[PDB]
């Protein structure tokens, strides 16, 4: 069969590419050393390295490293320091939000202060992060989509760990640290209010989240379709016009009877990305505080179906039957 | 003790400054959040029983 | 030489196999096997591929190409 | 009405059947045998809808309501009423989805690209098929399929994850979250470097694809490059799909029991003191 | 908490406003993809009498780089072709175009191409992007099966010359095109294929797409050391016409 | 003389004198602070 | 003591003055909710409480 | 004289006064609203 | 034990004294939490116990 | 002589001098450190 | 045995010493903590119950 | 003479010295600790 | 036996060094553990049994 | 002959020499601990 474009055939190298510069001198903070993997050379590219250590990052990784270590001592602490049940137990154990009783005063160390610190060392590791993100792409001379994005999903994060407990009024309702753990506290939050089904932003922040998923899949196959015509240098076709970004309009045109641009389907990304953390973090910070049951709100406002059939096994079946006996 | 002055010219006197400062202000926030986990150190408590 | 790299890697799956079996032969259960065998596949294949595969084929020349680094160090 | 670059393009051939009698336009959309028979299926499933919407006594969107027969009928016929529409509109639905693929590598054809959105497509088509298809019939009865109901086929999902008691203890179902997760997130950040790229501040020069491998060694140390980051997307996605069929097709026929205890192999092993 | 009025409560209004704002969002997004391609023709190049419901959007500007001006969308078609071989095949609209004469030297169906500029890419520095592998310094084969040396077999099993070197992409450090010299007997001088259209074997490189007979009409690079966009277009749209127009069977249904 | 950053020694010296003219008042500032702690609430 | 003018001759007086408003409003908020948060030193239920 | 900003010791002495100025005002506002608090609900 | 000072001619300074004051205080901190994690030698507890 | 960092011997002295200094005070601080603390929590 | 100076010719002495420190303070680490698991040598423990 | 680093046959005996009197002071502590450790608490 | 030195004109120095340096520092780990697992020859649960 | 690394007849000689005193002189160590670990406790 004709070539697909997914493993490259043959890999060339060559020097080592520094990076681009002007006024701002990136080259100052830049690192020196490189390095070649042969094996992801068959889908990317090889070089490796280097990386911009500014001031944000550092306090980034430094903090985010405390609040780790933090974690981890306490959950081995907690199982008497034997390293082999350490192991076995990795995934069962966790550092627990404070109890419901001591509302938002600063509980205890036995019951929740280590996770208050852990939990502002984490907060300000991430804005560290976020900020190092503005400031990288103001001195590169770019937009600021990244940044905007990535606020985007900070949105969420902190409506489900800063503003809903204390909205609620105690340090009780944030979400523990551990694998298990915080599944469990997904899984008993969406059962303790009725059931989140029925939340409508629940719901809009899924249809985002699908139409994203499949958007990816359809852009990226249309992108290696129509990669024999060099359809994989964006910019140039955005700049100026070729025949890769006419059949790929054509193909959706024909398909569905309407189509995008080079630039304006980046834009339809962009915005079905951004709009699911959105409206997760806007029913999330609803519950509780206004809605109690979301089933009860769904018949009330008409919209939860109704059934006739009855309940029971005995209204199917006979327990001697489902036996074989 | 005293050619301490030598480690300026080693480091460069923005990069410890700028150090410095976070170190220096998350060290006394934590140190205050620990005093105000306990039961005989918490002056709002010991205010609001002392009356 | 791709093609010894993935000959390593089957003989990784291979040798996996053949200890997932004889797990269940000791006693084991099937998934308590099977960790053990994915386990033994990734190390053995990537320590055989870095090692064996690391010998790229050379008579004279990695003597040469041997002493070029001796005579690059020593001045540097 | 055309593009001002359409016109071209517009040539007869590439067909995988039917030659030149199915060989035309209906405004924009392209006609051919498949686009028939897509027509026919998706417009008889949805009169069929529409029907039994009638007949059951309500046109509200929200409480339309199609369900599949008792679990006593086995895996034959069963009355229109007491679920055989239902089975109708699955028959539809397959043939209509095939269309519409068929359809696609038409004009994939005849524009002489390649074909690697019907192959995408054909796995969203295979997760649907082991949905309704495949599950039901390992399990012994059509009416483990889902309803067609907006708000009704969200109750079937409730039910069928609380039938292990714990949904979120199976592997499988992890993979299929963290890729849909890692989708979610590579698409937002191609977005937005593709965007900051093409659209500089206010009276600068636009750029190009050194400084977004520039800006990405800077931010992360790695730049994967710009045809590496569609074959990662288009896999991504395609695993996805992947693992979802898998931890929805193990549920039922393989396991069993409860999802926490399949975890015992790695609590009980004998390395443990 | 309470209800502004019979069950309308904050929920209700979060989610009308967000109803608005998705309409809203839902007209720009679709206006902003309307910048190439319109307005709307028929098929005899007038235009039509229906335009759709979104009205035109308003002007932007691009500040190119190089000192290559500015563009500014939407605008009139510059990439327009001027006089295409094409016949209609019915009197109305929504009917397909017949050839009038060859297709693959035409540039007219899967063959098409469009008119860019007739300059070459450029990378940051100002070179061209797209270099020989014999004047770039410091570049070599690190993985895979080398090409050069190697015999290239066409669609229909006809060897035609051999691979004598490669065009790399210096700044991404990719391989873009394969030269091809060709024997007395297919042809004089040499010819450039994408790399996204063969196939690497041990012994052989194999095209599927075209046949050997139409090796000496592929189009040609004016000069030897770089290549232009409209070379490119049309070279790599020629390799891409001979999927459909290499044979006849490849146009009448398979059935 | 050995310098990494450019600075000299008489600027290092001058920068040094400073810097420790204002840790000097922070560590006062602390020290009564302290005892005053001690001295409210004590501990040990 | 009297040599202090000389940390404008390292630090960017815009990073400084755009750090020192965040950290001023930031600080005070915190204050005031954490002074929020007890019962003795809440006003608003003294007020409350008063008549 | 060293400058890594790039200004002089004039701008730098009167930047640093103002600022000092402004400082002192702040301080002393604050200073009054604590004692004032301080009478209105004594801690300690 | 008299040329312990040719480690300067193998090691840059720069690196070792941010990697040797990182290790300190890290090694620091986490003797402190492990003190103040058991019941024994708790501070503040005993503070508490004894008044 | 054999030097990776670019730096002569009577340099290297001079850092290992203060190094040394420096290491013996933070010593004898956490010498009286652990001294008191035994004194007053005997831990063996 | 008096030849053993010779390692040094083929090894570099910077990522030797490097990985000697790391496995050092590593294993000491580890050593530690197992001292610690147990009952018997848990001196914390011993001192608690000697009070 | 072999070498693969670069270094001389008189380079690599006054870094042997000093790591084997570096080896020797870390043995040496190492045995007071422990003999401390079994004098404290015997474990054979 | 008096040929064994060929295989230095073979294998790397280097290579085989640092895969022996791991070999057997495994090794050792692995079978000190194993000793550690069993009942006879745990000296940690002896010394806490005869105590 | 079969060099492949870079090294002598007399280089490898004297390389298999140390290593070989190396290895045997901590084969040595082993033998006693084993000796004295069968002496604490009998194994067969
Ligand atoms: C109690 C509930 C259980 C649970 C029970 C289940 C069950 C049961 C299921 C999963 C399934 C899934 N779960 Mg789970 N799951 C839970 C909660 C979660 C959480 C979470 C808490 O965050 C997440 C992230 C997920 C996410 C997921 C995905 C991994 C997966 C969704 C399938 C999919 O997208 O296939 C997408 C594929 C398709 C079906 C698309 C089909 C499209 C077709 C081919 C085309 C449509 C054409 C259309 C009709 C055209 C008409 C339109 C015209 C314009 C008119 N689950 C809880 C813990 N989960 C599902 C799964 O894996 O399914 C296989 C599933 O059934
Ligand atoms: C029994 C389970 C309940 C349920 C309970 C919940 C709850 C509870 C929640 C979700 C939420 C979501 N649900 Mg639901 N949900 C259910 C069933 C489903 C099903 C299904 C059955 O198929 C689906 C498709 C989903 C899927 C979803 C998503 C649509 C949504 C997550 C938003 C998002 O962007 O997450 C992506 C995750 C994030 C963006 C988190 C933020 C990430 C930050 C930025 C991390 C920072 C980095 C970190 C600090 C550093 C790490 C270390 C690095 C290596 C350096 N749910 C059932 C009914 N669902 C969320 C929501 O918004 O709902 C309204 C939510 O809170
Ligand atoms: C999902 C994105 C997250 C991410 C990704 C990421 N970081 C990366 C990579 C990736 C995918 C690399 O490939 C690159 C790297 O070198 O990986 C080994 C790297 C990197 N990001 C780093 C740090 C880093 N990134 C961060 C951020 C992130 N990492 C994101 C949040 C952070 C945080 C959160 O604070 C840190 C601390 C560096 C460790 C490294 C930058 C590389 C560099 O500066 O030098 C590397 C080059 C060399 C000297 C040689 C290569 C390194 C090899 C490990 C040694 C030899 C291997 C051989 C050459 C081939 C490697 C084989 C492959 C299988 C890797
Ligand atoms: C549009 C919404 C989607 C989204 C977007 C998004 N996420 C983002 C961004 C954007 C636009 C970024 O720009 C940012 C980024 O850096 O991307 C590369 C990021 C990011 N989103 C992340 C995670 C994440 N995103 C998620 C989801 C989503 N983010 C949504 C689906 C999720 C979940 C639950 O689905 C997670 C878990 C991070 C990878 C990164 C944020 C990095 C960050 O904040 O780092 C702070 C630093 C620390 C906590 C220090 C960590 C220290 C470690 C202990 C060691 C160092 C790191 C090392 C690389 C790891 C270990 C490596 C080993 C080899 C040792
Ligand atoms: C860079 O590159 C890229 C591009 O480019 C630059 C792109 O653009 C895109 C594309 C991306 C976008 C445009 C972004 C937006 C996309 C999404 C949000 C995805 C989700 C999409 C939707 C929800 C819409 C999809 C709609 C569908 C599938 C329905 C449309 C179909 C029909 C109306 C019917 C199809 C018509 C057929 C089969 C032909 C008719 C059949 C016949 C037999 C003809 C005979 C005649 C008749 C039957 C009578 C006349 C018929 C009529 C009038 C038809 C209407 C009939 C009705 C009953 C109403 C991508 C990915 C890309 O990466
Ligand atoms: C980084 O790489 C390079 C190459 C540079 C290196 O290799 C560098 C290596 C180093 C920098 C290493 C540094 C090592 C140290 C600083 C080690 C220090 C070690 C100690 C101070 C150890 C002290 C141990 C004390 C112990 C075990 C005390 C025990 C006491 C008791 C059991 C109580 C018994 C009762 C009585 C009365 C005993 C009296 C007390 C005594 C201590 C004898
Ligand atoms: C960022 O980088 C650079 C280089 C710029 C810096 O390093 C800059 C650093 C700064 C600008 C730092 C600034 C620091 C401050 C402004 C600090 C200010 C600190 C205070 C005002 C502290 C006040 C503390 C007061 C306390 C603790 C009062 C306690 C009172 C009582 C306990 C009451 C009890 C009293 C009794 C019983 C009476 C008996 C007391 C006696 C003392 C006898
Ligand atoms: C952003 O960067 C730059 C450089 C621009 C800045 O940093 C700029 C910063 C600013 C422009 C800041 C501006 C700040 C303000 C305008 C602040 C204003 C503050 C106030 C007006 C505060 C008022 C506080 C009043 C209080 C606390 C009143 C309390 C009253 C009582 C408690 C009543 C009880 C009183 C009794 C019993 C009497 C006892 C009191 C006596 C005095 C006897
Ligand atoms: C985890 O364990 C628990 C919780 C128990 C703890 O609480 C643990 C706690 C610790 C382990 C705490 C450790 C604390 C320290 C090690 C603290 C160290 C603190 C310092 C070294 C502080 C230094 C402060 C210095 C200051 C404030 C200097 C100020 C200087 C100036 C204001 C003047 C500077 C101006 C200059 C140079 C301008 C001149 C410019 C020229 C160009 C000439
Ligand atoms: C109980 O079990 C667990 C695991 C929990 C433990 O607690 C385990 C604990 C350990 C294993 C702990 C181990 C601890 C160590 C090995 C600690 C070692 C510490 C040191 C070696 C510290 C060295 C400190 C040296 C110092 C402070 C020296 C100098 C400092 C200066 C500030 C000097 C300044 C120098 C200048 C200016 C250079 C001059 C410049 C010129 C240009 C000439
Ligand atoms: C990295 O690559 C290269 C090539 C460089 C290498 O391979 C390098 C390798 C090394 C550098 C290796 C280094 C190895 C060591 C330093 C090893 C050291 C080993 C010891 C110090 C071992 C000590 C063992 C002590 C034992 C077993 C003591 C036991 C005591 C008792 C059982 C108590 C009871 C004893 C009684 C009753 C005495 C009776 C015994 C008699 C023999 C009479
Ligand atoms: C000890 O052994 C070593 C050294 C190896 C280790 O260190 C081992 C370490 C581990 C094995 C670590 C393992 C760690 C995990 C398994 C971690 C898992 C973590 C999570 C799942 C975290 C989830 C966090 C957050 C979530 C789900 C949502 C929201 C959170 C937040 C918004 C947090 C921010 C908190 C705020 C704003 C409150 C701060 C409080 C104030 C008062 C300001
Ligand atoms: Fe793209």
């Amino acid at each position: 069969p004709e070539y697909q474009n997914i493993f490259t055939q043959v890999q060339v190298q060559g020097p080592a590419e520094l990076g681009v510069d002007n006024e701002n001198n990136l080259t100052e903070e830049r690192t020196t050393g490189t390095g070649f993997s042969q094996l992801i050379g068959w889908i990317g590219n090889a070089q490796l390295g280097p990386i911009y250590l500014g001031w944000f990052g550092i306090i980034s990784l430094v903090t985010g490293t405390l609040w780790f270590n933090i974690v981890g001592f306490n959950m081995l602490s907690q199982v008497g320091y034997s390293i082999p049940e350490f192991i076995r137990q990795l995934f069962w154990l966790a550092l627990e939000p404070p109890s419901p009783e001591y509302g938002l005063r600063m509980p205890p160390l036995d019951d929740g202060g280590w996770f208050i610190i852990a939990s502002f060392f984490l907060l300000v590791s991430v804005i560290s992060w976020w900020l190092r993100t503005y400031q990288l792409a103001e001195m590169h001379k770019m937009g600021k989509h990244v940044a905007w994005a990535f606020a985007a999903a900070i949105w969420l994060f902190l409506v489900l760990g800063l503003f809903r407990p204390i909205l609620m009024g105690s340090w009780s309702e944030a979400v523990p640290y551990g694998i298990f753990p915080h599944l469990d506290w997904t899984t008993a939050f969406s059962i303790r209010y009725g059931n989140l089904y029925y939340n409508p932003f629940h719901a809009l922040s899924i249809v985002f989240l699908y139409g994203s998923v499949l958007l990816f899949a359809m852009h990226g196959a249309t992108i290696l379709a129509v990669t024999r015509f060099g359809g994989d240098r964006e910019l140039e076709q955005i700049y100026d016009r070729g025949t890769a970004s006419e059949r790929a309009g054509l193909f959706w045109r024909w398909t569905m009877g309407f189509n995008a641009t080079m630039e304006g389907i980046h834009r339809w990304a962009w915005w079905f990305a951004v709009l699911t953390p959105i409206t997760g973090g806007i029913g999330i910070l609803l519950t509780g505080t206004v809605v109690d049951n979301w089933f009860l709100w769904a018949v009330e406002h008409n919209f939860a179906p109704d059934y006739t059939q009855d309940y029971g096994y005995e209204a199917y079946t006979t327990y001697d039957g489902f036996l074989g006996r | 003790m005293s050619k301490f002055y030598k480690i300026w010219l080693i480091f460069d006197p923005r990069r410890v400054f700028v150090a410095q400062g976070v170190f220096l202000f998350l060290l006394a926030a934590m140190i205050h959040l620990v005093l105000l986990s306990t039961e005989h150190f918490n002056w709002f408590e010991l205010a609001a029983a002392n009356a | 030489d791709m093609t010894c790299t993935i000959t390593c890697w089957g003989i990784g799956v291979l040798l996996g196999i053949m200890t997932t079996v004889g797990l269940m032969v000791v006693g084991w259960s099937f998934l308590q096997g099977a960790f053990m065998g994915v386990l033994a596949w990734l190390i053995v294949g990537g320590v055989l591929a870095v090692a064996v595969c690391g010998k790229d084929n050379a008579e004279q020349i990695r003597a040469e190409m041997a002493a070029a680094r001796e005579r690059v160090r020593g001045a540097t | 009405a055309l593009l001002s670059f359409e016109r071209k393009y517009r040539v007869r051939g590439g067909t995988l059947i039917g030659g030149d009698l199915f060989d035309f336009w209906v405004g924009p959309f392209y006609v051919g045998f498949f686009g028939v028979t897509t027509a026919f299926f998706a417009l008889l499933g949805t009169i069929l809808i529409f029907w039994g919407a009638s007949q059951q006594g309500t046109f509200n969107p929200w409480l339309i309501n199609i369900a599949p027969p008792d679990l006593s009928y086995g895996l034959g016929m069963a009355p229109l009423m007491e679920g055989g529409l239902w089975q109708i509109i699955t028959i539809c639905a397959i043939g209509a989805f095939v269309s519409w693929a068929l359809r696609e590598v038409e004009i994939c054809r005849k524009l002489g690209m390649g074909y690697h959105v019907p192959f995408a497509f054909s796995v969203a088509i295979f997760a649907y098929v082991t949905l309704v298809v495949f599950r039901p019939l390992l399990m012994g009865a059509w009416g483990h399929g889902f309803p067609y109901g907006i708000w009704s086929h969200l109750d079937w999902v409730s039910n069928t994850g609380y039938a292990y008691l714990h949904f979120h203890y199976n592997p499988a179902h992890m993979l299929a979250v963290t890729f849909f997760f890692t989708t979610t997130l590579a698409l937002a950040l191609h977005g937005a470097l593709v965007l900051s790229a093409a659209n500089p501040p206010k009276g600068e020069e636009v750029k190009g694809p050194d400084n977004e491998d520039t800006f990405f060694r800077d931010f992360i140390g790695y730049s994967i490059g710009t045809l590496g980051i569609h074959r990662v997307g288009l896999l991504l996605a395609l695993n996805a799909g992947f693992w979802s069929a898998v931890c929805i097709i193990i549920s039922g026929p393989v396991w069993t029991k409860g999802w926490p205890e399949w975890w015992n192999w790695w609590l009980e092993m004998p390395i443990w003191p | 908490e309470e209800t502004f009025f019979g069950n309308f409560d904050l929920a209700s209004l979060s989610l009308w406003l967000f109803y608005g704002f998705f309409a809203l969002l839902i007209y720009y997004l679709q206006t902003e993809n309307m910048r190439e391609g319109y307005p709307l023709e028929d098929e005899d190049g007038n235009t039509a009498a229906n335009q759709g419901p979104f009205p035109l959007p308003k002007e932007k500007t691009f500040k190119l780089q190089h000192g290559r001006g500015e563009l500014t969308l939407p605008g009139e078609d510059v990439q327009r072709r001027d006089n295409l071989a094409l016949r209609k095949t019915a009197h109305g609209n929504g009917f397909p175009m017949e050839p009038t004469g060859d297709p693959m030297l035409d540039g007219v169906g899967p063959a098409s191409w469009s008119k860019r500029r007739d300059v070459p890419e450029l990378d940051a520095h100002g070179h061209p992007k797209i270099v020989p592998m014999s004047a770039a310094e410091g570049f070599g084969v690190s993985a895979g099966t080398d090409p050069r040396g190697l015999p290239v077999m066409a669609g229909d099993g006809e060897i035609v010359g051999l691979v004598s070197d490669m065009w790399i992409d210096e700044a991404e450090q990719l391989v873009r095109y394969l030269e091809l010299e060709l024997d007395p007997e297919w042809g004089d001088g040499k010819r450039l294929v994408q790399r996204q259209m063969v196939r690497i074997k041990s012994d052989r490189v194999k095209v599927r797409s075209i046949y050997g007979k139409h090796f000496k009409n592929v189009p040609k690079t004016k000069s030897p050391n770089q290549v232009t966009l409209l070379e490119e277009d049309k070279i790599m749209a020629y390799y891409a016409g001979g999927t459909l127009y290499a044979d006849e069977s490849r146009l009448e249904p398979q059935l | 003389d050995l310098s990494f950053t450019g600075l000299t020694d008489e600027q290092a010296q001058e920068l040094h004198s400073v810097y420790m003219s204002g840790l000097w008042l922070f560590s006062a500032v602390a020290v009564v602070a302290h005892l005053a702690t001690f001295i409210w609430r004590p501990w040990f």
